[PDB]
């Protein structure tokens, strides 16, 4: 198929060692990526545990604040409060990948009669206000490691496809232009002995 | 093929063949090293490896930049273990601790 | 920033000055879900664990997309008495994530 | 000339010949001496000599034989999540099957081709040996299960005498081969 | 014959010449003009003629000439991992060196014979060219290391100058030159 | 390219070419699923998407591999029979069903 010359035979049998470069290369780059994905596991562990136990804390004040006081009254500490929006988000590029992680802002200046008349629900405000940090620190660490899996996922079908696919049909193609070169040998030296037999049957002729 | 007859006790210096394979292995794992930081980036390795990046690529230029002049193999062993300094002792591991604790260190 | 375990939670999470709900139930969860992702409560929203692991569906049925509200479970408050999961959690994270199963 | 096996010398040879050993300089160069590569080297009388090994070597012996030739391939099939992953993240159903993989490889098979007690071996040596590193891995993959993990096995004073089994003289052998095995019985009962 | 350099004609006439100039086929179907393959052409007059250079041109004209060389090798071994990788996904401290190799072929290189000037391009109008590329990329790789964007470099409204300073002609070239120079030397700052 | 001749009514038994279709076709899509788990992750499936992964597995573990045994052609068939078994009856497309119902079980 391919146009059959030794310049092209070159270029295959370039073509073929950039692709076995880029197997090795490929390879490192995926463990590299597992590096820092078994680096990204353990903080994830770590973060898990922190979460989990800030949340027993928070729901240890919340059961003690409306328990030892008024569900009316948490309700109206409640919705006394305003909704607080304005959370925002900045952006990672690694990898040429792009995540967007969050921080939040969480305004304390809504001192809303700051003789606050229950005794507990600073305690509990402020527990719930560390229970959400912690899970928007958790939020990040999943989807970091999220990005880290399905570029491992892409890196590993990447090496698969490139090396059952393209070692092989590169080195059918150069199996192809060597046999067919090698004919074109052969009736080269089909035809000099074909000249040198009537070259030489001409002092038989004389 | 002949390097392992003509190198060693009273031929040349006798830790000619162990810094040889070093430096290969060396050079080897800093030119594919160098190749991958292009698509990572500097500051997404490990210590180490962006000390073998840095030692290859003073590498090719220090010890095969020669240029013209006269280069003995004292010189050139000693410009060869100065090079092998900017790795970290340890991280030489197909050398013995004699000739380390002896020639190693001096840039 | 949708936090769905119960309403009585969630009035807590309003304790806390953010947005929060309860549904007890898996459809309806992710019907106020899909018009939070409609309409913003700024996309960082997480589940209780016994009622949804993974609300995802969501995320292909309304934004492919961006991934920006990010779904995350959570122990709820008649679950964070026992440590949920957390070494075998990991371990199905790894069999889901890189295919291997290891123990590390 | 390249280290290939497609040009016409090699093919023909191949056709012809009944044993082949694949050198490799990569396993020379991991100072594992001899460099035969037991991946691509194949023979072919082993189904003819059989008689041969029951008459004069034992009674149990291409059992044995099939017994490393099915954990060599065990060990470089499941090579590739060592490769990856880590080796301390294994399992420990195929954590075991790299540490018998790995004593295979610097007991059995390598060799010193210099020293002095070494460099032959006879049938009944090798026999013992085999039979030595058969017996731990049936006992360590029977006793992983109810007591230990491979922590708890892989510092254990009977491997550190099968790596030195094999420099012993076969006037000396046959009866090293009884108590290393007598004391193998009663650790893997003492754990 | 066969669009070939391995007959028995390129390959009898490349050992007894310098300066081979070996064109390409891939260069010349889009209209890149001259199609000279630069990976494979050689010149072996650049040692021997460099004090001619340095006392009708300039004084430092081998080291801008063999930075010039030295930024088209490292294009064209970066062209591997950008065709099996892509142009995204790289580090930007590299996609500099490519698209400074991208306009110093469309600058430098890059020639029609037919428009009025270009043509003739004398040597001093050409180190004028590579000191405004190698001026560039020495403040761009400086100022990236700063750190800015990339898209904010390949915008910039001081190498339309760059793209055009090959159809000055060889009198306007001086002032032109100075007036690119310091152009180029003033927008670098305002990043 | 014989074996249409060879088949049928007096020559062996009827089933030969339906089941040799079937076991054709079963297998060929049983290794294109098994080329697809390698690109793909195990979740994208079905259930009898596992149930060919499942009889290609089991028929390259079970039909093919006898090692040194006289099998006959009605051992062969009802090893045949057998495997289908683990298939559902819907997935039979090329089986005509009195066969199914003679056998099967």
């Amino acid at each position: 198929q391919v146009s059959p010359t030794r310049m092209n035979l070159l270029q295959r049998r370039g073509q073929l060692r950039l692709a076995q470069k880029g197997v090795d290369l490929l390879k490192k780059k995926r463990d590299a990526l597992v590096a820092e994905f078994f680096g990204l596991v353990r903080e994830a562990m770590e973060a898990r545990k922190a979460l989990d136990q800030a949340a027993k804390e928070a729901y240890a004040a919340l059961l003690l604040a409306q328990a030892f006081d008024g569900p009316e009254v948490v309700a109206g500490a409640a919705l006394g409060v305003p909704p607080l929006e304005g959370v925002e988000a900045e952006v990672e590029n690694v990898w040429g990948s792009k995540v967007p992680r969050l921080k939040a802002t969480f305004p304390d200046g809504a001192l809303l009669s700051p003789v606050g008349t229950p005794a507990y629900t600073l305690e509990a405000s402020r527990a719930f206000r560390r229970y959400a940090e912690a899970l928007i620190r958790v939020a990040n660490t999943e989807t970091r490691l999220k990005k880290i899996g399905e570029e491992i996922k892409k890196t590993t079908r990447r090496v698969n496809a490139l090396e059952q696919v393209v070692i092989p049909g590169i080195r059918a193609q150069i199996r192809f232009i060597q046999q067919v070169l090698e004919q074109r040998e052969r009736e080269d030296t089909f035809r000099l002995k074909r000249i040198k037999g009537k070259i030489e049957a001409r002092e038989a002729e004389e | 093929r002949l390097m392992n007859n003509g190198v060693g006790k009273g031929k040349t210096r006798e830790d000619h063949k162990q810094v040889s394979d070093q430096l290969y292995s060396a050079y080897a794992n800093g030119v594919d090293i160098r190749k991958l930081v292009a698509i990572i980036g500097e500051d997404a390795l490990t210590e180490n490896d962006r000390r073998y990046l840095q030692f290859a690529d003073a590498f090719e230029r220090f010890f095969i930049n020669q240029g013209q002049q006269n280069r003995s193999i004292e010189e050139s062993l000693q410009i060869a273990w100065a090079l092998l300094s900017m790795l970290p002792q340890g991280e030489l591991k197909r050398i013995s601790k004699d000739h380390i604790g002896k020639y190693y260190g001096q840039k | 920033m949708a936090v769905i375990a119960d309403p009585e939670t969630a009035q807590g999470f309003r304790l806390a000055g953010l947005e929060g709900y309860g549904a007890s139930s898996a459809e309806e969860a992710q019907s106020l879900l899909e018009t939070l992702v409609e309409r913003g409560g700024y996309a960082l929203v997480a589940v209780d664990e016994a009622l949804l692991p993974d609300p995802e569906r969501a995320v292909e049925r309304l934004m492919r997309g961006r991934d920006l509200p990010v779904l995350l479970p959570i122990a709820g408050l008649k679950e964070a008495f026992q440590g949920h999961d957390v070494e075998g959690y990991m371990r199905e994270l790894v069999r889901k994530t890189i295919g291997f199963d290891i123990k590390l | 000339p390249g280290g290939d096996m497609s040009e016409p010398v090699t093919q023909s040879t191949l056709r012809i010949v009944g044993a082949f050993w694949r050198l490799d300089a990569s396993l020379a160069f991991r100072r594992h001496f001899p460099a035969i590569n037991w991946n691509g080297s194949y023979s072919l009388f082993t189904s003819a000599l059989d008689p041969w090994y029951r008459e004069n070597v034992a009674e149990d012996y291409p059992e044995l034989r099939d017994a490393i030739s099915e954990l060599l391939q065990r060990e470089a099939g499941l090579q590739e999540i060592v490769q990856l992953v880590g080796p301390d993240a294994l399992q420990d159903a195929e954590r075991l099957v790299i540490e018998v993989g790995r004593i295979i490889r610097e007991d059995f098979l390598q060799q010193n081709a210099y020293h002095e007690v070494d460099a032959y071996c006879s049938m009944k040596k090798a026999y013992g040996i085999m039979k030595m590193i058969l017996a731990f891995y049936k006992e360590a993959e029977a006793a992983i299960k109810r007591g230990v993990s491979i922590d708890e096995i892989l510092q254990l004073p009977v491997l550190e005498r099968i790596g030195r089994a094999r420099y012993v003289s076969e006037e000396e052998f046959p009866a090293y081969f009884e108590e290393a095995m007598k004391e193998i019985q009663g650790a893997f009962k003492a754990l």
